[PDB]
């Protein structure tokens, strides 16, 4: 069977610059292969075909070309929509064996998180849990730091926390973070408090509710 | 060896035939080295003159290597 | 237009068996070919097998010749991907795409949406969906911010979308974390004008198949 190593595993670059990744075929394949484009969480998509042939539909930007068993996929001018893993596949003889994928992420301008913070729902609250939410939105780069506080106690060990990929638009992330408590020990408390780190913040952020305020 | 020799003759696979034009690019070479006093200056220059003999044979080449490997695996092809 | 549609998602128990379908739509169904592909947790594609739409021949890649098999309801423009004796591994999102060779090329030029399949001895729990309500501390620079909370459910995956689709822009619905029951949660949040919170109905709507949940929550300013 053909091997196709693909390299590098990710790399990333700022809007406008010139994205170029590589493919190995083990054996000779004579032009036949194929890129694919993979968005998160979407179907993958052909990108080219024959080595070089710019799939119907697909951006001009996109281009091939092969150098004896080496093949490579351009980004002539990278947007920020082009994040996505990109594969090559053998497509000379069953089985096409695809590549190991390469990620592709974009480069921006830091950006400081906009921070929100949710008390549980009454819905919730009824059901004898308390779900409290900090969201972190649209920042970069993608490490942030969120510490929970309960009436300035730092918490630890009731929280979960998960970071978008990037986005397609903007080149930030998002992130969301819940403190889960029962709803006994919610009530023993006053101040719900999440405090936010960031490259963009000259100091930490807090937002914060009092327990049953309006 | 036996059974799929016996393919290849009934079926009028041409493969003497490419055996042969891999024979006669080997002989090419060899007539070419020995008429030429040496040849590594210029590599280029001999490259040009074959490509202008024969700009399409590695093309149509793996053109036929492709289809015979699609053959072989039994693909659907249709046109456009 | 081309259209591949592929069955929802699964849990399955070891052992068990799955089919997964894949309808097809919009082109001559037996003209061109039909593969399979494996998406494991990560980058990876694994190329499973093919089948002719004309012939019915298969071919499988050697790590799915044992419980694979892939066929036809050429009446329907419909293939399926039935594994047997469903194992722990088994676990990953299933794509079926049309192959075209054109006489030159071979390749998968239209996909399916994908099939997400679970084998667990766990079994299905519903999540509860709680809002998160816009506030002044969901509020900044003329913008609110407001939500759904999608919590304790399994297996993946939930789907949500913001009125029934026709709100996008602004969404971030982020990765299911795991909880430590082992069950999952999610957040599902988006970014609106303040100034029509008094005029605009904002609803998620919440899927998740493998417990039959289809909840539509609105999420509205708090009131006191």
């Amino acid at each position: 069977d053909i091997q196709m190593t693909q390299s590098p595993d990710s790399l990333s670059a700022s809007v406008g610059e010139t994205v170029t990744i590589t493919c190995g075929a083990s054996e000779n394949i004579y032009g036949a292969l194929n890129w694919y484009q993979r968005k998160q969480g979407k179907s993958p998509q052909l990108l080219i075909y024959g080595a070089t042939n710019l799939a119907d539909g697909m951006s001009s930007r996109f281009s091939g070309s092969r150098s004896g068993r080496q093949y490579s996929l351009k980004i002539s001018s990278l947007h920020p929509d082009d994040v996505a893993t990109y594969y090559c596949q053998n497509a000379l003889s069953m089985p096409y064996t695809f590549g190991g994928g390469t990620n592709l992420e974009t480069k921006r301008t830091v950006a400081a998180p906009s921070v929100f913070i949710f008390p549980p729902s009454d819905e919730q609250l009824k059901s004898g849990t308390a779900s409290v939410v900090c969201l972190l939105n649209n920042f970069y780069p993608r490490e942030a730091k969120v510490q929970w506080k309960v009436d300035n106690a730092l918490q630890s060990g009731n929280s979960q926390e998960s970071v978008t990929e990037q986005d397609s638009k903007d080149s930030t992330y998002s992130l969301s973070s819940t403190l889960t408590l029962s709803k006994a020990d919610y009530e023993k408390h006053k101040v719900y408090a999440c405090e936010v780190t960031h490259q963009g913040l000259s100091s930490p952020v807090t937002k914060s509710f009092n327990r049953g305020e309006c | 060896n036996e059974a799929w020799n016996g393919f290849v003759a009934a079926a009028e696979l041409p493969r003497n035939e490419a055996d042969e034009l891999r024979k006669a690019l080997d002989n090419l070479a060899r007539q070419m080295i020995m008429k030429d006093k040496n040849w590594h200056d210029k590599g280029q220059q001999y490259r040009n003159w074959f490509l202008k003999e024969f700009p399409r044979l590695k093309s149509e080449l793996e053109d036929n290597i492709r289809r015979l490997r699609a053959l072989a695996d039994g693909v659907q092809k249709v046109h456009k | 237009q081309i259209q591949l549609v592929q069955s929802g998602p699964d849990l399955k128990k070891p052992g068990e068996t799955v089919k997964i379908s894949c309808r097809t739509s919009g082109y001559a169904f037996t003209n061109y070919g039909v593969n399979w592909v494996k998406q494991a947790p990560g980058k990876g594609l694994k190329w499973m097998g093919w089948i002719n739409t004309n012939t019915g021949q298969t071919t499988y890649a050697e790590e799915f010749r044992g419980r694979f098999a892939i066929s036809l309801e050429t009446s329907a423009s419909t293939a399926f991907l039935t594994i047997s004796n469903l194992k722990n591994e088994d676990s990953a999102t299933y794509f079926c795409a049309r192959l075209i060779y054109d006489g030159d090329y071979i390749s998968s030029d239209f996909w399916g949406q994908g099939t997400t399949l679970t084998v667990s001895s766990a079994s299905t729990k519903g999540p509860s969906v709680f809002p998160l309500a816009p506030s002044s501390k969901s509020t900044s620079g003329g913008t609110a911010a407001l939500g759904c909370l999608v919590k304790d459910y399994f297996p993946e995956p939930v789907t949500v979308s913001w009125n029934s689709g026709a709100l996008t822009s602004g969404v971030h619905t982020f990765p299911a974390v795991l909880q430590s029951s082992g069950l999952y949660s999610l957040s599902s949040v988006v970014t609106v004008p303040s100034s029509s919170l008094g005029t605009q109905t904002y609803i998620c709507n919440v899927n998740h198949k493998p417990s039959n949940t289809k909840v539509d929550k609105k999420v509205e300013p708090k009131s006191c």
